[PDB]
């Protein structure tokens, strides 16, 4: 999808999977993560949902 | 083998008189190959007509593809038309 | 060396009268270690039905024929003493139990998560037991990688949208997105752990100037206080 | 990607570790002169935690 999803900490199958995707694509580079999340999340959330 | 090939062209004359029906880009899109035209998405895995068991030449002229593609019964769809309000 | 499987290979090469495995002492007996008793519902056993139908025209070339008949025995005197069996139980039962239902609930739970091989509460270092962790990743790594790529699922919600003969339904990957999740979260494994590694060993690397009721202590105060002594000067 | 197979021998995450509550803290110096010293200066406590 492209739409904005509900309110924060929902994390829906598809942010997992594009921040599966973002790790295994940079390995590093939380920003080039985040955007590729949606670029609606901060740095300092998907690094507290990926732990 | 290369992936970033352009594979779309658009002509330069506006044609746009006899095209709404198309597809356009907002110009008509002219793809380097045609469509794929699928009857049905979903396969019916069971099914011996496709799914030949071992067991015991026959014709067989079934009514449409609409066998083939797990169609819900209508009872269902009234009963949750019926849940909806 | 697979004899329920070698009938399974020359049914799918659809060539079983041109071999017949050649059923002599030599062969016929030696993948043996009587036919062993197949195990499956009909897979085996649909195989063993093809192959008598085949082994009908040659008829003596085959000795075989005589253990999978007395084995077709078995199974027709086992199907009789189940279907008596399955008559007399209708007939034992009693006629006033009243089956509790919050037990119920929990042998279908229980019963469903044993099927499938996951753990199930009961409600009723040492690199011995460090792999047989890491041969049960490697376990459901190697079930999830054989899962059709072209999986979709039906929802019992799609007949509110009214799905023509093309439309593309919008609630068709909720399974293929979950097994990705799962697969690719079982190799991000030794990532997380080397994020974990550096947040712990930089958090527990202070562990006097952040916690209060440690760097508050007669012990640790003193301690630093003393490490920051600068030497004497001689004259 | 660059990320190993989580079927490594390496999967342990906790071997040299060690906490600051374990650390080594400096106390008193026990210092010895000779057979037949016993009015001498016995101990040396420079930075010492405890007495």
């Amino acid at each position: 999808e492209n739409n904005g999803n509900s309110v924060k900490k929902n994390w829906s199958d598809q942010e997992m999977l594009l921040l599966l995707e973002g790790i295994e694509m940079y390995e590093d580079q939380w920003e080039k993560i985040a955007d590729h999340v949606g670029g609606h999340k901060r740095v300092e959330d998907c690094i507290e949902k990926f732990l | 083998i290369m992936i970033d090939a352009a594979s779309s062209f658009v002509l330069p004359i506006s044609i746009t008189k006899n095209v709404d029906v198309l597809q356009r880009t907002d110009e008509i899109l002219w793809f380097r190959g045609p469509s794929v035209i699928v009857n049905e998405r979903i396969i019916n895995s069971g099914d011996p007509h496709l799914s030949l068991p071992l067991n015991r030449n026959e014709k067989e002229s079934l009514p449409g593809p609409f066998v083939l593609g797990l169609r819900p019964s209508a009872k269902f769809t009234a009963h949750r038309l019926s849940m909806l309000r | 060396l697979q004899e329920q499987s070698e009938l399974m290979s020359t049914v799918m090469n659809n060539t079983p009268t041109t071999v017949a495995a050649l059923a002599a002492v030599a062969a016929a007996s030696e993948t043996n270690g009587t036919i062993p008793k197949p195990r499956s519902s009909a897979q085996l056993e649909q195989l063993l039905y093809r192959y008598r139908a085949i082994q009908n025209h040659p008829k003596e070339n085959k000795l075989e024929i005589k253990a999978i008949e007395d084995t077709f025995r078995n199974i027709s005197r086992d199907q009789d003493i189940y279907e008596t069996k399955l008559d007399t139980l209708r007939k034992s039962i009693d006629k006033g139990f009243q089956y509790d239902e919050d037990l119920l609930n929990k042998h279908l739970v229980a019963l469903q998560l044993l099927e499938k091989d996951t753990d199930v509460p009961d409600y009723f270092g040492d690199p011995d037991t460090e792999i047989r962790i890491s041969a049960r990743i490697s376990n459901r790594i190697n079930e999830l990688e054989r899962l059709p790529a072209n999986l979709g699922t039906y929802s019992l919600d799609d007949c509110l949208e009214f799905i023509t003969k093309d439309d593309l339904s919008s609630r068709m990957d909720t399974f293929k997105i979950k097994a990705l999740v799962e697969l690719k979260s079982l190799k991000l494994l030794t990532k997380q752990k080397s994020i974990r590694q550096k947040l712990i060993n930089n958090v527990a690397s202070q562990a006097h100037h952040n916690i209060p009721y440690l760097r508050d202590s007669p012990f640790t105060a003193a301690a630093q206080r003393s490490v920051q002594i600068r030497s004497k000067v001689i004259v | 990607s660059n990320i190993p197979d989580p079927t490594l021998p390496p999967t342990e995450m906790m071997t040299r570790f060690l906490h600051p509550n374990w650390y080594a803290l400096p106390t008193t110096v026990w210092l010895k002169y000779g057979n037949y010293n016993s009015w001498a200066p016995s101990f040396n406590e420079n930075g010492t935690v405890v007495d």
